[PDB]
């Protein structure tokens, strides 16, 4: 029942998951009752099995449910028994980029805005790649900022990573890469609700940017160190007899 | 929902294992022999479905007696390799199995012989019916079986392989070497080996039919009345059930003789064991306990273990006839204490073990230590058997002789007159034939005490124990409380002899003079 | 038969709504306990939902390892609303059945009756592991860094995996024990009744599997019904059948029992010390001891001293002090020496009956013995050891060799063995109660001479015993006018032997009652009396061992009471006990002694 819930409830990945827990069940049932059906390993045999579930109940869906060769055999069976940017003009789908999103782990909602740009504007292009990759990257500086505040070993990573993801040696392609996206993607009530959900605003906060910028002096830049710093420096020092 | 069996029985002829050659395959052919062994109910492949490789079709058929491997035809043919298949278990009939191991019996067998033995194999409803350590008489054809024992042998061996001839061009010779042995099957088999009513409502009312029934069971035999008494209730077993707490008796009783060879002591067990149902004639000496109790083996034959049928575990509602007691070894007379201890035994071996039942009631022989009994030491000192052994017994006898002229004349006349073919010299009251029925009703008759009776006994004990008063005289080997659970097993089994339900103090008054006489005396 | 629809409603509805008697609801009592209990089992009267439905039944007779699969999942139904996070932390649930009525021996199973409810009768004997294997499953793959996904495992096969959720590579697979989860498996020996084996046959064996946390609930020499299913073995292997093409076959069981732990309450204690301190128990005591004979009383009261074992101490961690009791008898064969002491054996905490040669469960010593699964050395030791708080029965002393005999001495002269063996050296604590028997050279005791001249022991462990007790030839008229009429009526105030050894393991805890030095100097005075007046007309002396052992069955005879330490009035009983075995022991000679040493009684 454990591994039942656990591979139903792997379809995401209110009458639903009831109806189909029940149906998985008796269906393993039938299956399993008579000496008809044999050689199935239980490694696989919770699939189609929810596939023909969802047929069952009211509304199915085809895509995103059988996500092989086995699997028409065992559903006739059962059924019975009841480099990347000189490439020009290349494509892509939905999942291809979530795979090339997903390798950051990010969450699957700016997937869905970058696949609904792609959507809506993969029409005039040259190259996809360009695009999709300044736009993962600047969903990465922007909601990464605070890893890297601390963490300037971090831009150097992030950029080798993606500079042999899609195989170069040379970047200031992707350099602009990122600034032209930026100018594009600029004004957009969404890209605006990031910014001020995960507020980079250049990197900076905007408590501090607009004293820095409509004429200051009492704006902080922090070459001082703040308070709780050296209060946790001070323990480094205060074993200093070893 | 049809599947059938069937048997042929009394066929004319007889033959031994020996009588059976290379003629007689495929033949239906009766054999008698005898048992060793039993084995596992398996239930076995009748019909058994299986299924291809590549689809759920089904095939519910079988090849069943040997060949038991491969079918080839598939109903949808269209197939890279309908050569091989698939099964499995429960679209499928079976039935039920056993085995035995079959054996010769002594009474038609040559010199220079062991019985020679070979297995034999049941099949059907027909099973249950076989039973270890009897002889029977089966019925059936000569099924044979592969073998490889048989290597290492003189001469040339067959072997089968395909031709590669008049084909051409498709070990890679497929060679199956091919041996084989000639066991059995059985389509039946049986247990080898009215006006009775008014038969037996005539001898019953006689009085000294005592005196016949004693007088007549070794007619073989001269004279040692207390030898045909003893055997005669030896048979009759003592009720072991007579408890509350569960802790339970050693129901029937136990004998022992002595005398001095050049006697005729062997005569009695050559008796009974050509009278006894269930019995068995043993070395006393060349055996071990692993020939008497049970050694049993470990996993041959790829089928588990199975316990051997023991020897002394037979007697089962019997006997052990067992002569040359006193050259017995050290464990097997341990041995036979634990088996006399309380009426059950403990095995092991392998780390397996083992519990039985039994109630075994033995007569046996003693050789005294030269032979010689010296007429006025006690028991002890001339038995040569430790206390426990020479305890646990309702009974010693002894038998010695002495110069009596006028009736060892008439014992030589008896001896020699025994060699006159077959002589009119044994003429009894009756024979062994109605004696067995007798024995079947009797040994079943539970008799019942009274207040009197046991008032009486009482007393009778305490005069018995006053006998130990002035002991030493009259005495060989002392008294205790054994002798008179012995004594109550014993007038159990009479009353049963008499096959009557009331004891009375007249009746167990010839046991009372009986273990009266049952010792010996003594110098001053 | 996709009637699980119906059948997973009505089944539901009969573990809800049932009802029998008061309208009572029996199975919520179950769950809730479950559930209080962190448990893994329930238990279903099959009787009732028998009464109802019988084709439940039938669809179970026809495939009841599938009528499993509703039941299981209905036990984490009815958990889950009455207990939230079970089904989180107990990950699926077992089942056992009761009260079926048909019946089969070992051998009467036919190919007509398997896979169905069957129901036998047997012994558990020859109980081999509690040995682990799977339940949950997950990987180290090599291609891939990573794992696989949780799987359950059927009843009868291995598993194995080519497909990957990377790619459809079949690399090299390996099972990460170090984190997949694991259930209980047993591996058991089972056989008929010795007891109904008619006669000439004999009893056929079998093999059992037991599952379901359940292992560990059996011992060997126990009566057992196990219910179940029956089935045969595709073990691999198979295509090498000679003969005929036939299968083993094999029980799954589901329940167990052991019918066909002892320990106090208040209440039961309460009422101990109430009889404890109530006038003088010990009249009582040997009344109740052992009714097996009528017999005598003396030596029934010397194993009572036996049987409680006093106190020891050290002076400060030496001159250490036995508090444990020994004894020996003898005496002719023709009375009941072999009895009492097996009866001891079945009233005690930690008995023995062991044995010399012979019908023995070990052979009284320690050894590096093999076995005969997998050949496991081990260490036993005589049951000596086994009860060195408790007692060691033996009978047949003398029929003992060397070392045999070595070993029993060492025993009651330093309570510790040794063993210089086998690459392995070391010393245990053998401060057990020791008991035996023998047999006089003769029959009869010799009574014109004295022990060690008549029966050939030795004196160096015969000087360990406090009490050496005998009896002879009985000869009078009221001897057998006692013993005959109970003998036959074996076959024509004393309290529970239960309620004795609850007594006994409520008194090895608690009491360790002491003595006050309030008029012990005459001890001092009758010692040096007697010692003086053994001389007099005696051979042999008295010792202070004697004394010592007085001390200890003071402190006994004080448990016994369960008073709070010695009482005066008691220590007469003690020496009086010590003072008639010395009496028996000796001579004619000690006829004298008779009139002299009775002033002390
Ligand atoms: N007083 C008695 N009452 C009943 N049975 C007795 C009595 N005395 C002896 N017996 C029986 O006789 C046997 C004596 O055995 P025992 O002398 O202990 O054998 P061993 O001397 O070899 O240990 C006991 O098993 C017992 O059943
Ligand atoms: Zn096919
Ligand atoms: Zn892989």
């Amino acid at each position: 029942q454990h591994c039942v819930a656990e591979v139903l409830r792997l379809d995401p990945q209110s009458g639903y998951l009831k109806k189909l827990t029940n149906a998985t069940s008796i269906l393993y049932n039938t299956s399993l009752n008579k000496v008809m059906l044999k050689q199935d390993e239980e490694v696989a045999r919770c699939h189609i099995c929810a596939y023909i579930a969802s047929q069952k109940m009211n509304e199915k869906h085809m895509p995103d449910l059988c996500y092989p060769k086995k699997a028409k055999h065992l559903m006739n069976l059962f059924r019975q028994s009841l480099s990347l940017l000189v490439k020009k003009y290349c494509k892509m789908t939905t999942e291809e980029i979530i795979r090339l999103c997903n390798d950051f782990e990010l969450p699957r909602e700016v997937a869905y805005k970058i696949v609904d740009e792609y959507n809506i504007n993969a029409s005039r292009l040259v190259c996809p790649w360009q695009l999709v990759c300044g736009l993962v990257l600047n969903c990465t500086f922007i909601v990464f900022n605070e890893r890297r505040r601390k963490d300037p070993r971090i831009d150097h990573f992030i950029v080798s990573k993606m500079c042999s993801l899609m195989l170069t040696s040379k970047v200031d392609d992707v350099i602009e890469c990122v600034k032209l996206v930026k100018e594009l993607i600029i004004g957009e009530k969404w890209f605006r609700d990031l910014q001020i959900r995960y507020d980079d605003f250049d990197g900076i906060r905007y408590d501090e940017i607009i004293f820095r910028k409509l004429g200051s002096m009492l704006q902080t830049t922090n070459i001082l160190v703040t308070d709780d710093q050296y209060n946790i420096w001070k323990k480094r020092i205060e074993m200093d007899l070893a | 929902e049809r599947v059938f069996q069937i048997s042929f029985f009394n066929l004319p002829t007889v033959h031994r294992i020996r009588d059976i050659r290379s003629e007689k395959i495929g033949s239906l052919l009766s054999i008698s022999g005898t048992v060793t062994r039993t084995s596992e109910v398996r239930p076995e492949l009748y019909k058994a479905s299986f299924t291809c490789d590549m689809c759920r079709a089904i095939v519910d058929n079988v090849e069943q007696s040997f060949k038991y491997t491969e079918p080839t035809f598939c109903p949808n043919p269209s197939c890279e390799n309908r050569a091989f298949w698939t099964l499995n278990v429960t679209r499928s009939r079976f039935l039920d199995w056993q085995k035995v191991r079959i054996q010769e019996n002594a009474n038609e067998i040559p010199t220079g012989s062991m019985p020679r033995t070979l297995d034999v194999i049941l099949r059907g409803d027909s099973v249950e019916r076989a039973k270890p350590g009897d002889r029977c008489k089966f019925t059936g054809v000569e099924i044979v079986v592969p073998d490889v024992t048989q290597l290492g042998l003189p001469g040339v061996k067959p072997s089968s392989t395909l031709d590669t001839r008049g084909i051409s061009k498709t070990r890679s010779l497929g060679v199956r070497d091919l041996t084989y042995k000639i066991s059995f099957l059985a389509c039946h088999v049986i247990s080898i080996g009215s006006d009775e009513i008014n038969e037996l409502k005539e001898m019953v009312k006689d009085e000294h039919i005592y005196d016949k029934l004693v007088r007549s069971i070794a007619p073989a035999v001269f004279g040692h009345e207390a030898v045909k008494k003893g055997i005669l209730l030896q048979m009759l077993g003592g009720v072991h059930k007579s408890t509350v707490e569960g802790i339970k008796l050693r129901g029937d009783i136990n004998i022992c003789v002595v005398g001095d060879p050049s006697t005729s002591k062997s005569q009695f067990l050559k008796y009974v064991v050509g009278f006894a149902p269930r019995s068995v004639y043993t070395s006393g000496k060349a055996s071990s306990a692993a020939g008497l109790t049970a050694a049993v083996v470990r996993d041959e034959e790829g089928g588990d273990y199975t316990i051997e049928a023991g020897a002394l575990m037979l007697a089962d509602n019997g006997i052990c006839c067992i002569d040359e007691f006193d050259k017995m070894d050290i464990s097997d007379q341990v041995a036979i204490h634990e088996a006399m201890e309380q009426q059950t035994i403990s095995i092991a071996k392998a780390g397996i073990h083992a519990t039985l039942n039994a109630r075994t009631s033995i007569l046996a022989a003693a050789n005294p230590v030269g032979g010689r009994y010296n007429r006025k030491l006690s028991l002890r000192g001339n038995l040569n058997m430790t206390a426990p052994i020479m305890s646990r017994f309702d009974l010693f006898f002894v038998i010695l002789d002495d110069c009596n002229e006028k009736i060892d004349t008439e014992l030589a006349s008896h001896i020699v007159d025994l060699h006159m073919k077959r002589d009119e010299a044994i003429e009894p009251p009756f024979s062994a034939e109605q004696l067995r029925r007798y024995i079947k009703y009797a040994r079943t008759f539970k008799p019942i005490l009274t207040k009197e009776a046991r008032s009486y006994l009482v007393e009778k004990y305490k005069e018995l124990r006053k006998d130990d008063a002035q002991g030493f005289s009259r005495s060989s080997y002392r008294i205790t409380v054994r002798q008179l659970e012995s004594m109550i097993r014993l007038s159990e089994a009479i009353a049963r002899a008499n096959c009557v339900d009331e004891i009375t103090p007249s009746f167990i008054a010839e046991a009372y003079d009986l273990l009266r006489q049952s010792i010996i005396r003594v110098d001053v | 038969p996709n009637v699980s629809r119906t059948i997973a409603r009505e089944l539901k509805s009969f573990l809800l709504e049932y009802t029998d008697e008061t309208g009572r609801s029996v199975y919520g009592a179950r769950i809730r306990t479950l559930g209080e209990m962190n448990s893994e089992s329930l238990e279903v009267n099959y009787r009732h939902l028998a009464e109802s439905k019988a084709i439940l039944a039938l669809f179970l007779a026809k495939c009841p390892e599938e009528m499993l699969k509703i039941f299981d999942l209905v036990a984490m139904e009815a958990t889950e609303l009455h207990y939230p996070d079970y089904a989180r932390i107990h990950s699926e649930i077992h089942v056992r059945i009761s009260d079926f009525p048909t019946i089969y021996s070992l051998r009467e199973l036919r190919e007509s009756n398997l896979s169905s409810l069957v129901r036998v009768t047997g012994v558990v004997t020859r109980r081999t592991g509690v040995f682990p294997q799977l339940k949950y499953v997950k990987f180290n793959c090599l291609k891939c860094g990573s794992i696989l996904g949780p799987f359950f495992q059927d009843s009868n096969e291995e598993i194995r995996i080519s497909f990957c959720t990377n790619c459809k590579s079949k690399g090299p697979f390996r099972v990460n024990g170090e984190k997949t989860v694991y259930r209980n498996y047993q591996r058991v020996t089972l056989q008929e009744a010795p007891g109904t084996v008619p006669p000439g046959r004999l009893p056929r064996h079998r093999e059992v599997i037991l599952l379901a946390d359940l292992v560990d609930v059996s011992k060997p020499g126990e009566e057992v019904e196990v219910t179940g299913i029956y089935k045969n073995n595709y073990d691999g292997n198979l295509n090498a059948k000679n003969g005929f093409p036939v299968f083993a076959t094999i029980i799954e069981a589901n329940s167990i029992k052991r019918r066909e732990v002892f320990s106090w309450t208040e209440e039961e204690e309460r009422e101990f010390r109430k009889i404890s301190r109530d006038r003088g128990i010990i009249d009582k005591i040997i009344s109740s001891m052992a009714p097996s004979i009528y017999g005598h009383r003396d030596i029934k009261t010397a194993v009572a001293c036996s049987l409680f074992g006093g106190v020891p101490k050290n002076v400060n961690g030496k001159h250490s002090i036995r508090g444990d009791i020994n004894v020996l008898l003898l005496g002719d064969p023709g009375t009941a020496k072999s009895q009492i002491l097996k009866y001891v054996e079945k009233t005690a905490h930690r008995a023995v009956f062991a044995t010399g040669q012979g019908a023995s469960a070990v052979g009284l010593t320690a050894s590096v013995r093999k076995d005969p699964i997998t050949k496991e050395w081990t260490l036993e030791g005589g049951a000596l050891v086994l009860a060195d708080k408790g007692v060691c029965l033996i009978d047949e002393f003398d029929k003992m060799n060397d070392q045999d005999r070595t070993s029993i001495h060492e025993a009651m002269e330093q309570q510790s063995i040794s063993i210089s063996k086998a690459g392995i050296v070391t010393t245990l604590q053998a401060r057990c109660s020791i008991i035996a028997a023998a047999n006089p050279n003769g029959g009869r005791y010799n009574s014109t001479l004295p022990l060690a001249q008549n029966v050939s022991l030795t004196e160096p462990i015969l000087s360990r015993f406090d009490i050496l007790c005998v009896v002879r030839d009985l000869v009078d008229e009221e001897a057998d006018e006692r013993l005959a009429t109970f003998v036959v009526d074996s076959h024509v105030s004393p309290i529970p032997q239960e309620l004795l050894m609850k007594y006994i393991h409520y008194a090895r805890t608690k009491i360790y009652p002491k003595l006050h030095q309030m008029d012990m100097d005459k001890v001092s005075r009758v010692y040096a009396d007697l010692r003086r007046e053994s001389i007099s007309t005696g051979s042999f002396p008295i010792t202070v061992r004697h004394l010592e052992s007085i001390l200890r069955i003071a402190e006994s005879f004080a448990k016994m009471r369960l008073s709070e330490f010695v009482s005066s009035y008691d220590l007469d009983r003690a020496i009086k006990v010590v003072v008639d075995s010395f009496v028996d022991a000796q001579k004619v000679s000690v006829r004298r002694q008779l009139r002299r040493s009775f002033a002390i009684y």
